[PDB]
């Protein structure tokens, strides 16, 4: 969880997507799958924006 | 030997006296005046008790800001070595002598290094020894124009309070009664309260809020980034490897980093904006005031930095400035 600095996706479709989190404790970056993007997408995610996922 | 570091605001020579730069020979950290600057290296040199009538005996050093012009640092070399006409002279850097005097080993010296100069502050990293110019970050701020923003809200403040308070006894007063606050969202939360710090020599929230330009920059209507913005575009571009030593050594030097719980904020600040894996660790000598003096001193003294740190008069003038550039 924590605030979304970039997303970074990388015959085209989706391969990848680099999502990064910052939060006062430290700053972390992700690779997800479009599926979870597409949820992103969804849900309007937009740099800046503090999110919530778990993995399980 | 003569260590002189010449700064915007203050000049501090030594072999011990340290002045004010107003006769102002240096702005922006970069020197305007050679007539002026050579003035007040003589001055420095009679005040210092020199034997000659000009400075000979003993060789000198010369602090250079991030970024000197060659033309002057030509002209002064051209000028000090016909005018002057001392037996050795040498180039130095205060953030690479207090760097050098922070670090636990002089031989090696790693880390991003922040001065706070008094028209300037630059924060540039170092490693292997030897400083990177493309990370080199240059401000134009500094705590002069603090001072003198502090100054200038203190006369809005009330008519009369302007006249009965001087610019340097207000900047004085800014110095020893303010503090950098950790979060600045709690300490505009601490003075709504009931309880206030109310600082009388009547001073309110404006002690803390004055400094915290430094870390703010849209507060003094600049348009400039910032220092955070300045570290995460500085450390990206970076490999990943030298982001631990960098995090690992963080020196601050300078007369404008004298404000208390800067480091405290700054460990916070940078603590927060770096990885949670990466350990941040900011550094702060015992005396960081005259650390640039000290290191320039022990760069004096070492024999062999001597030797191959200082340069001739006579063979930096047919060799040029790029042999003390380079």
């Amino acid at each position: 969880e924590g605030e979304v600095t970039e997303l970074t996706p990388c015959g085209k479709t989706i391969s990848h997507v680099i999502i990064g989190l910052k939060t006062a404790k430290g700053t972390k970056q992700l690779k997800l799958d479009p599926s979870i993007f597409e949820s992103l997408q969804k849900e309007r995610v937009e740099a800046g924006d503090v999110i919530y996922i778990e993995a399980n | 030997p003569l260590v002189l570091d010449n700064g915007s605001f203050q000049v501090r020579a030594g072999w011990r006296l340290q002045f004010r730069a107003v006769c102002s020979p240096f702005d922006r950290n970069v020197p305007v005046n050679l007539e002026l600057q050579e003035l007040l290296l003589d001055y420095s040199f009679q005040h210092l008790g020199v034997s000659s009538q000009g400075c000979v005996d003993h060789p000198i050093v010369l602090t250079e800001a991030v970024c000197n012009p060659l033309y002057s640092r030509q002209m002064m070399s051209e000028l000090l070595f016909e005018c002057y006409g001392i037996p050795k002279v040498a180039y130095g850097i205060d953030s690479l002598f207090s760097f050098y005097h922070n670090k636990p080993k002089n031989s090696m010296c790693s880390g991003l290094i922040i001065s706070s100069g008094y028209q300037c502050t630059h924060v540039l990293p170092i490693l292997e020894g030897r400083l990177d110019a493309k990370n080199c970050k240059r401000i134009n701020l500094g705590g002069s124009q603090a001072a003198g923003y502090l100054q200038r809200l203190l006369q809005l403040k009330y008519p009369g309070h302007l006249a009965a308070i001087t610019l340097s006894r207000m900047e004085e007063i800014l110095h020893e009664h303010s503090y950098i606050a950790e979060d600045y969202v709690e300490e505009l939360h601490k003075w709504r309260c009931p309880d206030y710090y109310e600082n009388n020599v009547f001073v309110g929230t404006e002690r803390i809020r004055a400094p915290e330009i430094i870390f703010q920059p849209s507060l003094i209507g600049e348009e400039q980034a910032g220092i955070a913005e300045t570290l995460q575009y500085i450390l990206d571009r970076y490999p990943k490897d030298i982001q631990e030593m960098l995090v690992q050594n963080v020196f601050l030097t300078g007369g404008n980093t004298m404000y208390p719980g800067m480091k405290a904020r700054m460990e916070k600040e940078l603590l927060e904006m770096r990885p949670f894996r990466s350990s941040f660790q900011v550094q702060l000598a015992s005396n960081p005031v005259l650390d640039a003096w000290y290191g320039a001193r022990d760069w004096a003294l070492n024999h062999l930095d001597d030797n191959e740190v200082w340069i001739t008069r006579k063979e930096y003038e047919e060799k040029g400035g790029e042999y003390l550039k380079e």
